[PDB]
C-alpha cells in the first residue's frame, strides 16, 4: 500500500514504467518523445532568457 | 520471502536489468534514462 | 470435546482466509506488474533475444566447425599452427618495435 | 467451561463472517486470475527469463 501510493503520486516512476516499453516496442516513438521534451526544454529556456 | 521478492521485482526491476548496449545498439536504456533525468531536471529548474 | 472441536474448526476456517489473502496479494502484484503494453514488450524482448542468440551460437558453431576442420588435417598441421603462431608473434614483436621507432623519429 | 464457551461462541459468530469474506476474496482471486489470463502470463514475460537470456 505504500509502494502503490508512491507509484500513483510520482509521475516519474510511472514514466519509468514506459521507458523500456517505448524503447523495446518502437524505439522511434521514444526517440521522438525524448527529442520533443528536449526541444520543449530549449524553448522554455529561450523564453525565460528573453 | 517469495512474495517479498515479487514485491521487490515490480518496484525496481520490470525488465530494466535485462538490457545491454550490444542489444539495441543505438543507445542503451540506462543512457536513455540518464538523458531523461538531465532533460527533466533542466525542465524542472526552468519551471521553478 | 465440543469446545476443542469448535476451536479447531475455527482455525481451519480462518487459516484458509489468510492463505487466500496471500494468494490475492501475489496475483494482484502480478497483475499490476505487467500491463497491456508490457506483456507485448516482453514478448518482443523474447523475440529479440532469440533473434540475437540464434546468430550468436550460429557464429560459435561456425567457429567450432572451422577449428574442427583444421583439426582434421592432423598433428603435423597442429605443429604448423603452433610454429606459425610463434613466428607471427615474433613478427609482430619486430613490427611493433619498428613502428614505435618510426613514431619516435617523427 | 464458561470461558471456553465464550471463546467458541465468539468463534462460531466469526464462522459466518469468515466464510462470507472467503467467498468475496475467492471472487477477487478469480478476478485477478482472469486479469492475468487476459494478457497471457507465462514464465517468458517474467524478469527472470529475460535476465537469464541477457546473461547467457
Amino acid at each position: 500500500k505504500t509502494k502503490r501510493k508512491t507509484l500513483a503520486n510520482n509521475k516519474l516512476h510511472q514514466m519509468e514504467r514506459e521507458f523500456y516499453v517505448y524503447f523495446l516496442k518502437d524505439e522511434d516513438y521514444l526517440k521522438d518523445i525524448v527529442e520533443n521534451l528536449e526541444t520543449q526544454s530549449k524553448i522554455k529556456a529561450v523564453s525565460l532568457e528573453d | 520471502p517469495e512474495l517479498q521478492g515479487i514485491v521487490g521485482d515490480w518496484w525496481e526491476q520490470p525488465g530494466q536489468a535485462a538490457l545491454s548496449e550490444e542489444l539495441c545498439q543505438g543507445l542503451s536504456l540506462p543512457q536513455w534514462r540518464l538523458r531523461w533525468v538531465q532533460a527533466q531536471g533542466a525542465l524542472q529548474k526552468l519551471c521553478s | 470435546s465440543e469446545l476443542d472441536r469448535i476451536n479447531a474448526q475455527y482455525l481451519e476456517v480462518k487459516c484458509g482466509a489468510m492463505i487466500l489473502k496471500l494468494r490475492m496479494e501475489e496475483l494482484k502484484i502480478l497483475s499490476d506488474t505487467y500491463t497491456v503494453e508490457k506483456v507485448e514488450v516482453h514478448r518482443l524482448i523474447r523475440d529479440r533475444l532469440e533473434g540475437a542468440i540464434h546468430l550468436q551460437e550460429q557464429d560459435m558453431e561456425n567457429s567450432r566447425q572451422v577449428l574442427n576442420s583444421y583439426e582434421v588435417l592432423g598433428e603435423e598441421f597442429d605443429r604448423l599452427v603452433k610454429e606459425y603462431t610463434v613466428l607471427k608473434q615474433a613478427t609482430e614483436n619486430k613490427r611493433w618495435a619498428l613502428q614505435e621507432f618510426s613514431k619516435v623519429y617523427r | 467451561l464458561s470461558t471456553e464457551r465464550a471463546k467458541v461462541d465468539n468463534r462460531r459468530q466469526n464462522m459466518d463472517f469468515l466464510k462470507a469474506k472467503s467467498e468475496e476474496f475467492r471472487f477477487g482471486i478469480k478476478a485477478a486470475e482472469e486479469q492475468l489470463s487476459a494478457r497471457g502470463m507465462d514464465a517468458s514475460l517474467s524478469h527472470q527469463s529475460l535476465v537469464a537470456l541477457s546473461e547467457k
